[PDB]
């Protein structure tokens, strides 16, 4: 097993990434949208028992203060990408500039990551695709969707997963590059109710935003100069709240 | 030790002493100082015994391989080259070695080599090497001339071992004689200093400090 | 340099001078010794300085991933071990020597932690060239069951023993205040008790005092 | 610190002659000024008519023994039994040696045979391998004591015919086994009074075309 | 055994000397001669430079 | 899987069948000269890299088949007539550059996960100090030989019919004039031409499309 | 067997090689025109929806350094493996020689590695192709190509990827020897409006000229409005 | 100890380097060679430990020829020097270094101009108008100092060698048994026979 | 030691909307005065770097760092802030912890976007003068220390900067045997960059 499990066929075409696509198109919907002042990504908690307690997982994960990621697919690849993503970030960047990466870059070596697991022997490509949403103070609000095969496109929106067809129309409709994060939250929850069989509440959603600073989630006083982080995972409470008042 | 090798008109002389020592003590004095690496190619022997005759027969190996590869025998400068690229290899390890490297090729002419432990590699018309070396230079370079005869060429040669022998305590023995041409190296003989010195003192008057 | 470590009733203090020296000379008169491994724990360092801010950072990285691999808050006991272990591995060449004051989950807590991988435990401690004026004062002061602002005053107490006792030490007082349930209190320059007097006069030179071989233009 | 060398004493002897050779060695064993024994054997009958000592730092002396009588194992495996001839034998206990050239044998080696035409062969190593073949050769403790007295009576060193002025050496002549070891038992005689590290017992070799012999004299044992 | 008149036959070498008491002669795929003559060479000079 | 019943190597029969897909290269050797000719748009040929590679001052390497498969060739040698001159303080012979370019070949057809080149070779010049022509092919399976005149590659043979009836052993060309326009006539038969002629001790200059040209039409 | 990847079939074709080129004529067009007085590439870009963020991207060209720039054809994450090699490869020269590298030299070594795949390791080939846009004092300004086989050829002009062939013949027609840089560029856009299965969203440019302030060499990658006003001026508006 | 000086004039640049061999109390040599050619118009002189001096110029000397051949192009001066530079570099904190220190002279034939580098076995390197390695700049530099001047010609550099070589003559306590010399320029590299 | 053998000192000073950078032109070996133009400071992009100690290993520094730039402006699409250039440099010489280049290095520059004056200097690894007003390097840093803390004030205007590091680094460098031997001073704001070349005792 020395040797590629992707390779090209005569069509030209790599079986193993097509494949590792239709993984990520049969996963549950999930969503990307970026406004003037923020990046809101989205998806769906389908719990796969009512006794499973479905706030013991995460969907949306936070990479780097500024940066989250969603995902459609298989989750234990996601999983590990996450825990990847998180350490490519301080032993490629923070240790080295005392910085963390800024968006684009932490994309792309998670792209790497990915492409990697496409030419490598003895290994299946990942079957995920991830949404990355991050802000940096250089190139401000960013959103990237990155595939198996390892490429990745910068979005003002779009959605992947299972209902990301009706979901990308509704998105093509509603969206303008105006958005304040606010209008991003609120019509990020009507594509994800189309997409919704079944509940729809605080509970079954999982969001998050890439919006202001929160000194209040720093943790310490007292640096002036330091920012509190731009990533902000929303509450059950939170989402119920704009549902009732829809 | 004493070793000498010098080209002239008619070609090289090669002269070593045959002396072995530990500390003061005279362990041998008949040790082979001139290795036969083959017919047209000599190395001699100065510096740790060892190092000295380990080597120079491990060279002749590369040799032999070089003319089985190529079909040729190797030129003088390629194998003091090997010899020199190995040492090199070792420097700082503690190898001792002083060595010359002489012979004939029609590409090179007669040629010499000195080769030691420090990696130093040089061609030259005239080496004396090893303890006794000095002694060696004083008499062969008062006495050196291109155009020597052959015969005038390899008494000088035995009388410059000759005449370290007597000085240095670390030399001795007898001289061992060669004479190298474009048809190869020719061996001159075996010497005992305990006869040569007398005789030598007697036919040339010299060697007035020594009561006779 | 001179750093403490004092624990109250509720949570425990952390403090350190501001004076760095090459050699007999001073390089910063106002240096930050109290660093950040994770929001509420935090350390002070002597020794060599590359290597105390060094291995902070480390810690303070692998403590972060640590934490978002676990969802868990940091423990004390987390950079403790990492730490001790990284320097026992490095047999006493990195030299660091820190004290680590925090809160976690688990409750408030205070360790100091040498070259060789060694580490201690109590409710108050000094390191660095002033430690023994500093101890001094904590062995002379301390009480159990401190609050807040006598720890903080005890603490402070400590560092200025080393700054006017200790050759090696000097200028200000910086405290951190990691008190449980709360955001850790980072107080940089809480002291400044050694402000240069005004100068006798300005030594600005008139323009065109310095003779100039030659002048260009760079382009960046 | 750790000094992994250590100086066993003893002294080693080997003549050759026409058709035999002979190596001798004390079978007294020391460490400074005690005696470890009086009866450690230290020539060894190695085969194929060839007889070797290794002497002063016991340890290594055993070791390189032990190497090389492998080493002729393993020739007579390659070779159907071939005969590992004298000359061999020296160029791989050469390489032996000075495979630990940088961390060496601390041992002098004399090996004993017939060469290929029958004649008595000794051949003398220094620690690291260097080596020639010689006629006579002492080693170990009371080299410096023997080997002039050798130079003398094996070689005729220094005695010219009388009545010619000192003009005609005292000619060269092969002794016999019987007057060789007269002279290797009064060689250790002489050694064992005047050398501490010499005495108790004599233990010779005798190679000739038959094979290996052995021959036993006690020295004095202070 | 030349494929062709512009082959120089000089140029054919499929005898070698292995030592002075040894040659040898190849056939088949020669190209795989090339190690086993190395070796061999090695072998017979390796075995004199050990064993004299 | 290796060997066929009959006993070949597949893999290197199929790199056989490489250089038959590649484009025709041929030499020829004058009484004191060789040729070097190769065949071949919309592209740049002042910078695209030519089918003739200097390997050393007086030895040349020109290839057919799999082309970027020669780049490793071509380096190799070049590497190894430098490490030559370094040690054996002489640049190498045609024929040991020979020797040692076939010798890794072979190799690649004896390695675990290697593919052979698939290329043959021309490799032409003179050895140092010596005025006779040297030509020399080399096979993907490790064969090399002496050639008075040789081609390789697609419509060879056709070439090489030419070239048994036009170049005669007894009178080889007396000219580089001649040996040239014999080259270029060879690959008119099967043929835009390359032609590198080398002289001895290190005359080696590849002709413009120019005089070319002027050889092509006169032929013509 | 077409799956093992550094095996020669039984016509000594190399598939996987082979099939890597096939995939590469599927993507996204690049043209590259070489100009006396500097160079142009295009590439027209291969996915396209209406929320793609087509600012602040450029994901077919890419600097290489100052001096060079590269167009890729294929799979995209392919490409950024071997382009940061290459960027490296550039600095390594700068930093062993104090020059900047000679642009054939970074393009060779970029061909070795591509070659390498195809020779040992069990390794699927990249599925990208490379036009090479730079210059050096040595020989100005110039044109390359790599594909998955690991060759590389020198252009005058060039195309790679979907349609390849119309195009080639489109630049076989309309290049002058020694055009001028912004006349490439025309004939590039016109070449790839005659091949799109064309607007300034789905356009990537760049080019590498004399500054003219002065005697200096610039690369600009194309902002995607300017992409728009050079669009109209020549007449596809 | 070795005598390697180097004086970049207006036209060329010139080499001069000791001819003895010396070892303990012995002259082994007189007429050594302490130089290679790197390319047509790039040479390099060289002094330091026993071995290494040569074993470095012809492992530089070797790949500088490899370049040569593989880019059918000549590198510059300057690139050479800085490739020799970074070998020493690597060579000052690796397991073993070379002890040598080399000067390069060269005729950039772009610049149209002579350069002369002088580097040491730690990496240090400058470029000169004038250079030395060993004791000798004791003495050339204020020499030198004193009696170089830009505009000068080849014969003018070769007048300020005679001189600087008479100085050495004079007051090093060794005898290095007098100098070859070399002139690199826009031609290439030739020896002065005559001096 | 080897941070003596070559010689030469590095200064630093913010000033109003500026930074001056200055270092001395010596390069020799021990007593031996060789080189007269030996310039200690670099620059990439907006930032510059002073190195002072063992001279092959401020040139060794320079090329790394300009390695290490070039390819961070490449990915970032934007040339490295003084601030990031800072930890940079202190991370790639902790790298070399226990066999260290021997160098004393110097940031000075100016954020492109905060508009903020910036420097600091580094120990031999990596340690950080994360200091303000001034920072100096080499074999007269004592002397310089000692005309920085005298002659310095904050919020100079680049004109008066100018005096004033110009007569902290000649007075520091004509009281230490290895330094001076000529002198570069860099005046640098947003939009302007000046080098002058000092005239200094030549003894
Ligand atoms: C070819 C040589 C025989 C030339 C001759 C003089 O140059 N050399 C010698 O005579 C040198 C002494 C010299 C290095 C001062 N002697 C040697 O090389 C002798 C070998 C003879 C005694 C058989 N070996 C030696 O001195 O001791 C080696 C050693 C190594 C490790 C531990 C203990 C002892
Ligand atoms: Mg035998
Ligand atoms: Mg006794
Ligand atoms: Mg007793
Ligand atoms: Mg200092
Ligand atoms: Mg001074
Ligand atoms: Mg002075």
């Amino acid at each position: 097993y020395s040797f590629s499990l992707t390779t090209f066929s005569p069509s030209g075409k790599l079986g193993q990434i097509d494949y590792a696509l239709t993984a990520v198109k049969q996963g549950v919907t999930s969503l990307g949208i970026k406004a003037t002042n923020g990046v809101v990504i989205a998806t769906e908690k389908k719990s796969s028992s009512p006794l499973a307690m479905s706030e013991t997982l995460s969907k949306v994960s936070l990479l780097t203060p500024d940066i989250g990621a969603v995902y459609s697919g298989m989750g234990p690849d996601y999983r590990v990408l996450v825990d990847k993503s998180r350490k490519v970030a301080h032993t490629s960047y923070k240790r080295i500039y005392g910085e963390y990466p800024p968006t684009k870059l932490l994309v792309s070596e998670v792209a790497k990551i990915m492409q990697e697991a496409t030419q490598s022997g003895g290994v299946r490509p990942f079957g995920v695709s991830l949404l990355i949403a991050g802000h940096d103070e250089f190139n401000g609000f960013s959103l990237y969707q990155v595939d198996p095969s390892g490429s990745y496109f910068p979005w003002k929106a779009t959605a992947i997963g299972k209902g990301s067809v009706a979901a990308k129309t509704f998105l093509e409709k509603r969206w303008n590059d105006e958005l304040e994060l606010e209008d991003a939250i609120h019509i990020a929850l009507l594509t994800l109710k189309e997409s919704v069989e079944g509940e729809f509440n605080g509970d079954t959603i999982e969001l998050a935003i890439i919006g202001d600073e929160n000194p209040d989630l720093l943790g310490y006083t007292g640096i002036p100069t330091d920012k509190g982080p731009r990533f902000r995972k929303l509450t059950s409470q939170e989402i119920n709240d704009r549902l009732e008042a829809l | 030790t004493t070793t000498l090798a010098f080209r002239f008109q008619g070609g090289i002389i090669v002269a070593v002493d045959s002396r072995a020592t530990a500390g003061n003590w005279v362990a041998s004095q008949t040790v082979k100082k001139v290795i036969e690496i083959n017919p047209f190619l000599l190395g001699t022997m100065a510096g740790g015994a060892a190092d000295c005759q380990f080597w120079e027969t491990w060279l002749g190996s590369q040799c032999r391989l070089h003319e089985l590869r190529e079909k040729e025998r190797i030129s003088v400068a390629a194998a003091s080259k090997i010899l020199s690229n190995l040492v090199y290899q070792y420097k700082g390890a503690g190898l001792s070695m002083g060595t010359m490297i002489c012979g004939y090729t029609r590409k090179e002419g007669p040629t010499i080599y000195y080769v030691d432990s420090d990696g130093t590699r040089l061609k030259g018309d005239i080496f004396c090497v090893g303890s006794g070396q000095t002694f060696a230079y004083g008499v062969l370079d008062s006495n050196y001339k291109w155009d020597l005869s052959v015969e005038d060429a390899l008494y000088l040669g035995k009388r410059s071992i000759l005449a370290a022998a007597h000085r240095d305590a670390y030399s001795g023995g007898s001289v061992n004689l060669y004479h190298v041409t474009e048809d190869g190296w020719i061996y001159h003989g075996n010497h005992d200093v305990g006869e040569l010195f007398w005789k030598v003192k007697e036919e040339e008057g010299s060697f007035n400090n020594v009561i006779g | 340099t001179t750093i403490v470590g004092v624990k109250f009733n509720n949570g425990v203090v952390i403090a350190a001078d501001t004076r760095s020296t090459q050699g007999p000379i001073v390089a910063d008169k106002n240096c930050a010794k109290l660093h950040r491994i994770s929001p509420k724990i935090w350390c002070a360092g002597a020794g060599t300085a590359a290597d105390t801010e060094a291995v902070t950072q480390l810690i303070g990285s692998n403590i972060e991933l640590h934490s978002l691999y676990t969802s868990r808050e940091p423990r004390v006991v987390s950079a403790l071990q990492m730490l001790k272990q990284h320097l026992f591995k490095y047999q006493g060449h990195i030299g660091a020597y820190l004290i680590v004051a925090g809160v976690d989950p688990t409750g408030s807590h205070l360790f100091s932690i040498h070259a060789h991988g060694s580490t201690d435990v109590g409710y108050y401690l000094s390191l660095g060239s002033g430690s023994l004026a500093a101890m001094a004062v904590l062995e002379s002061h301390w009480k159990q069951d401190l609050t807040k602002e006598e720890a903080i005053k005890l603490a402070s107490d400590a560092i200025q023993a080393g700054i006017w006792n200790d050759l090696g030490s000097g200028s200000n007082v910086d405290v951190c205040v990691m008190e449980i349930g709360k955001d850790a209190e980072y107080l940089r320059n809480y002291l400044t008790p050694n402000v240069r007097e005004e100068k006798q006069k300005s030594y600005k030179f008139p323009r065109g005092t310095t003779a100039v071989l030659k002048e260009s233009i760079v382009n960046i | 610190q750790f000094n992994p060398y250590g100086d066993n004493g003893g002294t080693i002897l080997g003549i050759a002659g026409e058709d035999f050779a002979v190596l001798a060695g004390d079978t007294r064993n020391i460490t400074d000024y005690s005696i470890n024994s009086r009866y450690e054997p230290k020539v060894f009958d190695c085969g194929d008519n060839i007889v070797m000592s290794a002497n002063g730092f016991a340890a290594d002396g055993d070791a390189l023994v032990k190497r090389f009588k492998n080493s002729v194992k393993w020739y007579h495996f390659d070779h159907n039994d071939k005969k590992l001839s004298i000359n061999s034998a020296a160029r791989n206990i050469q390489h032996l040696l000075y495979g630990k050239r940088f961390f060496p044998y601390y041992v002098h080696t004399i090996i004993a045979g017939l060469d290929e035409d029958g004649k008595g062969a000794v051949y003398s190593f220094d620690p690291v391998g260097s080596y020639e073949r010689e006629q006579c050769r002492a080693g170990g403790a009371a080299a410096s004591l023997i080997m002039p007295f050798l130079d003398n009576q094996v070689n005729f060193k220094n005695q010219y015919e009388p009545g010619t002025n000192g003009k005609v050496k005292k000619p060269l002549k092969y002794l016999s086994v019987e007057e060789v070891i007269k002279l290797v038992r009064d060689s250790f005689t002489s050694a064992t009074e005047r050398h501490i590290q010499v005495g108790d017992g004599l233990e010779i070799l005798i190679v000739t075309k038959d094979g290996v012999r052995k021959e036993f004299y006690e020295l004095k044992r202070d | 055994r030349a494929t062709s008149p512009l082959l120089e036959s000089d140029s054919i070498e499929k005898i070698v000397e292995i030592d002075r008491h040894i040659g040898c002669a190849m056939s088949g795929l020669t190209a795989d001669a090339r190690s086993m003559i190395e070796h061999a060479r090695t072998a017979a000079v390796t075995h004199n430079l050990y064993y004299d | 899987s290796i060997f066929s019943p009959d006993g070949h190597i597949f893999q290197v029969e199929y790199a056989l069948e490489a250089v038959k897909r590649g484009t025709c290269a041929v030499g020829v050797k004058g009484k004191n000269c060789v040729v070097l000719g190769c065949e071949r748009k919309l592209q740049d040929t002042r910078i695209t890299p030519s089918k003739v590679s200097k390997i050393d001052s007086h030895v040349v390497l020109s290839f057919s088949g799999l082309n970027a498969d020669s780049r490793i060739l071509i380096e190799k040698a070049r590497v190894e007539a430098q490490s030559h001159r370094l040690t054996l303080e002489d640049p190498v012979t045609v024929e040991y550059l020979t020797r040692y370019v076939a010798g890794v070949q072979q190799r690649y057809t004896q390695s675990g996960g290697v593919r052979p080149f698939g290329v043959s070779t021309l490799i032409a010049g003179f050895d140092p100090r010596d005025d006779e022509p040297k030509l020399y092919q080399t096979e993907p399976s490790g064969i090399y030989s002496s050639w008075s005149a040789q081609t390789i590659g697609r419509n060879s043979k056709t070439v090489r019919e030419f070239l048994e009836k036009n170049y005669d052993r007894k009178e080889p060309p007396a000219t580089v004039e001649e040996c040239v326009k014999l080259t270029v006539r060879s690959l008119l038969e099967v043929v835009n031409i390359e032609i590198t002629v080398v002289k001895p001790d290190s005359d080696i200059v590849a002709l413009s499309s120019e005089e070319i040209n002027q050889y092509v039409t006169q032929i013509e | 067997y077409d799956s093992r990847t550094t095996i020669f079939s039984p016509e000594g074709r190399l598939y996987q090689v082979e099939y890597a080129l096939e995939s590469i004529s599927h993507a996204g067009t690049a043209i590259g025109i070489m100009a006396s007085d500097g160079i142009v590439l295009a590439a027209e870009r291969k996915v396209t929806s209406t929320l793609l963020e087509q600012d602040t991207s450029t994901e077919k060209l890419y600097k290489l350094n100052d001096k060079i720039a590269v167009a890729v054809a294929g799979l995209t994450a392919d490409a950024e493996i071997l382009i940061n090699t290459a960027r490296i490869h550039a600095q390594n020269y700068l930093k062993t020689y104090n020059e900047d590298i000679p642009v054939e030299i970074l393009v060779r070594r970029l061909s070795d590695i591509k070659q390498g795949y195809t020779q040992h390791g069990g390794l699927r080939p990249f599925g990208v192709s490379f036009i090479y846009a730079g210059y050096d004092d040595r020989y100005g300004y110039q044109l390359y190509t790599s594909n998955p086989s690991g060759n590389y050829t020198g252009w005058k002009a060039i195309s790679v990827g979907a349609n390849t062939s119309a195009a080639q013949t489109l630049l076989q027609m309309d290049y002058k020897d020694d055009m001028k840089v912004d006349d490439a560029i025309e004939l590039a856009l016109k070449t790839l409006s005659k091949t799109t299965d064309l607007t300034y969203d789905r356009l990537e440019f760049a080019t590498i000229r004399k500054g003219a302030n002065d005697g200096e060499v610039y690369q600009k990658i194309f902002k995607p409005q300017e992409i728009k006003d050079i669009l109209v001026k020549t007449g596809i508006t | 100890m070795d005598i390697i000086l180097g004086i970049r004039v207006q036209d060329s640049v010139i080499l001069a380097s000791s001819k003895a061999v010396t070892r303990g109390i012995s002259v082994l040599k007189d007429s050594d060679d302490k130089t290679r050619q790197l390319s047509p118009h790039t040479l390099m002189s060289f002094a330091g430990e026993a071995g290494d001096t040569v074993q470095f110029a012809e492992y530089i000397q070797a790949n500088i020829q490899l370049y040569s051949i593989r880019e059918d192009y000549e590198l510059s001066p300057q690139a050479v020097s800085s490739f020799v530079r970074q070998e020493l570099a690597k060579s000052i904190r690796s397991r073993r270094p070379y002890q040598v220190n080399v000067l390069i002279g060269g005729y950039d034939k772009k610049k149209n101009k002579p350069e002369l580098y002088q580097i040491d076995y730690l990496g240090t390197k400058v470029e000169l108008p004038y250079g030395a390695h060993g004791y000798s700049g004791f003495y050339t530099f204020s020499l030198l100092d004193h009696h170089y001047r830009p505009d000068m010609t080849t014969e003018e550099g070769l007048d300020l060698l005679k001189l600087c070589v008479q100085e050495l003559e004079k007051r090093m306590p060794m005898d290095f048994k007098g100098v070859i010399v070399k002139i690199v320029d826009k031609d290439g590299i030739r020896q002065v026979d005559d001096f | 030691d080897p941070s003596s053998i070559n010689g030469g000192i590095v200064v630093a000073m913010t000033g109003k909307d500026c930074v001056a950078i200055a270092c001395d032109l010596r390069l020799g070996s021990q007593s031996l005065g060789v080189s007269n133009k030996f310039e200690k400071i670099f620059h990439y992009g907006h930032v510059f770097l002073g190195i002072t100690g063992l001279a092959t290993d401020v040139t060794t520094l320079n090329e790394m760092f300009r390695y290490k730039t070039n390819l961070y402006k490449l990915k970032e699409e934007r040339a490295i802030e003084p601030e990031t250039f800072t930890q940079l440099v202190s991370s790639s010489l902790y790298e070399r912890r226990f066999g260290p280049y021997f160098v004393g290095p110097v940031v000075a520059g100016i954020n492109s976007k905060s508009g903020k004056p910036f420097i600091a200097g580094f120990d031999l690894i990596g340690c950080i003068d994360e200091a303000k007003d001034f920072i100096v390097s080499g074999t007269a840093s004592d002397q310089l220390f000692g005309m920085c803390e005298s002659l310095y004030e904050p919020n100079l205007e680049p004109e008066d900067l100018f005096e004033t590091i110009s007569q902290a680094l000649l007075n520091a460098a004509d009281r230490d045997a290895l330094s001076g031997w000529g002198a570069v001073v860099y005046i640098i704001k947003k939009d302007e960059v000046v080098k002058r070349y000092l005239k200094m005792r030549q003894d």
